């Protein structure tokens, strides 16, 4: 999975998340035409009966939540994330930091985060200080953001240092 | 070089930020030469394909959330893949019946769904678009037949999927003489160069119809799958409307199902408000967090699904009543080791169609 953001001069805004489940989907590539095919159907119960049971024609529930907050009408926000069950809990946090804790966005980002989906389950990232959570981090998420300054005419964009990604703001300049 | 990107920018007329420089500077440059934002994603979307390939593009779906600059609607273009007309709700167990491994369950032609991202691209550019998916598929074209060099995280990835990749033709792509590329190495993508060239000749259909609908088709079959060409042709994606919520002074605009995250996105703050959270690293905060979680991550697996197939109790989970029965349950000294899904049902009109079941 990846989750990106744009931001425009118009006023449009994208967040976009986007997959082929796991990495490399089922690693089946199309031979000649070097398409990787998505395992995304394994997002189904595989126990029938089930909400999210597979039927024919229907589409397995994801857990991507792409998001834009907005203050007195306009978006001012955007924040998404990969990371299977954990995207709500990167997502949550992210939010919580930089708008309950007033945190800057990179800050609120790179935050130390958690995870817990039920009492057998647990992930944590280095260092939440030293339920059941493990006796080694892992990093979870990786949440790209862009805020808009209504104000100031800006942008200011953020990828999470779990991945490579870039952030490249659009400064028009005048010889 | 890698090494000399940002992850943090500013602008002043825009802003990119994908898990890709590569990507980002495509974006980007869309945006330096008049695009807009929705032109500028759809050539982020096909350059991550290339550059970040383990991670997305036209061989999966997504959920693209768009607010529009003009009209101030915001709308999600939901690409999210379809099961073929072939597939059964017991698909994934075996003759006793019980469910074929995770890990073995991937890997099967019974997991592709139809994929829907490039549908997604061509509905986005329809709606919005000022550049035709030919302009904003070429830098993507070359950067597949030309190469470029892999990032760590593609490096790593090649490296801990190699079983599957050996197992099929990406073998030749990732694995190119039994040995994993390696960080710095420099991936070609011909094949997929020639899949795009194709696209940005003869728009979606090459992709939809004709001999690569068939061949993917095929593919799908000869590893156990029942995609079929008429599956592709049927395939269509979905106009969502984000579900809201307010929240600090803030209204979250999120997805609704068939995602699970928006509903407990929204959820979960709901819960947490009454706790008023707010030292960021107290063991206060993070017990509060962990016990939100367990409640609301226990109603996705019992109450979340496809909301063309079953009846998903929106209302009812985002109730203040429902909301003041979960933030009862949780305690800031100790841990509810039960944590169950609650009854949202209690606070809506009509009734489940569809059982719980342990999986």
């Amino acid at each position: 999975t990846t989750h990106f953001t744009v931001a425009d001069r118009w006023g449009n805004v994208v967040s976009y998340t986007t997959t082929i489940e796991q990495l490399f989907g089922t690693g089946i590539m199309v031979p000649d035409y070097g398409v990787i095919l998505n395992n995304e159907l394994t997002d189904f119960d595989a126990i029938p009966g089930g909400a999210n049971e597979v039927q024919p024609n229907k589409r397995p529930l994801s857990s991507m939540t792409p998001t834009i907050l907005f203050k007195d009408d306009k978006p001012v926000l955007t924040v998404g994330s990969p990371g299977g069950a954990t995207i709500i809990s990167s997502v949550l946090q992210t939010i919580l930091y930089h708008i309950e804790y007033g945190m800057e966005l990179k800050a609120a980002v790179e935050e130390p985060r958690i995870y817990t989906n039920s009492m057998s389950s647990y992930r944590y990232e280095d260092g939440v200080p030293k339920h059941k959570f493990g006796t080694s981090p892992v990093d979870i998420g990786n949440v790209q953001s862009i805020s808009i300054d209504h104000e100031n005419g800006t942008f200011k964009g953020v990828a999470d240092s779990s991945r490579n990604g870039a952030a490249i703001g659009i400064n028009l300049k005048r010889k | 070089s890698y090494d000399e990107y940002k992850q943090v920018d500013v602008g002043k007329d825009g802003m990119v930020a994908t898990a890709h420089p590569l990507a980002s500077e495509i974006g980007a440059d869309v945006l330096k030469k008049g695009g807009n934002a929705i032109d500028a994603a759809v050539a982020i979307q096909f350059a991550l394909n290339v550059t970040e390939p383990m991670m997305s593009g036209i061989g999966g779906g997504g959920f693209m959330m768009v607010y529009d600059g003009k009209t101030k609607d915001t709308t999600i273009i939901d690409s999210r893949e379809r099961a073929p007309a072939g597939a059964t709700p017991d698909m994934f167990l075996d003759e006793n019946g019980k469910a074929i491994p995770f890990s073995e369950r991937v890997t099967k032609g019974t997991a592709v769904g139809v994929p829907g991202t490039l549908k997604g691209l061509e509905e986005a550019l329809d709606k919005w678009g000022t550049r035709s998916m030919k302009q904003l598929i070429t830098p993507s074209i070359k950067l597949a037949e030309k190469g470029f060099p892999i990032d760590s995280v593609l490096a790593e990835a090649i490296s801990d999927y190699q079983e599957k990749l050996s197992r099929t033709a990406a073998k030749d792509v990732f694995l190119p003489n039994g040995e994993p590329l390696k960080e710095g190495d420099t991936l070609i993508q011909k094949d997929l160069a020639k899949t795009f060239k194709l696209i940005r000749s003869k728009g979606t259909d090459a992709f939809y119809k004709g001999k690569f609908a068939k061949t993917l088709s095929d593919t799908v079959q000869d590893f156990g799958g029942s995609m079929t060409e008429k599956d592709l042709e049927n395939y269509d994606i979905t106009i969502d409307e984000p579900i809201w919520g307010d929240y600090q002074g803030y209204q979250i605009a999120t997805t609704p199902p068939p995602s699970s995250g928006g509903i407990f996105l929204l959820q979960m703050p709901k819960i947490l408000d009454h706790f008023n959270l707010s030292d960021v690293r107290s063991w206060e905060k993070y017990q509060l967090l962990a016990e939100t979680m367990h409640l609301s991550y226990a109603d996705r697996a019992s109450y979340a699904g496809d909301p063309e197939f079953v009846n998903v109790p929106l209302k009812g989970l985002l109730h203040p009543d429902y909301i003041k029965e979960r933030q009862q349950l949780i305690n800031l000294d100790q841990v509810n080791k039960k944590p169950k899904a609650g009854d949202p049902w209690k606070y809506q009109e009509g009734s489940a169609n569809y059982k719980q079941v342990e999986q």
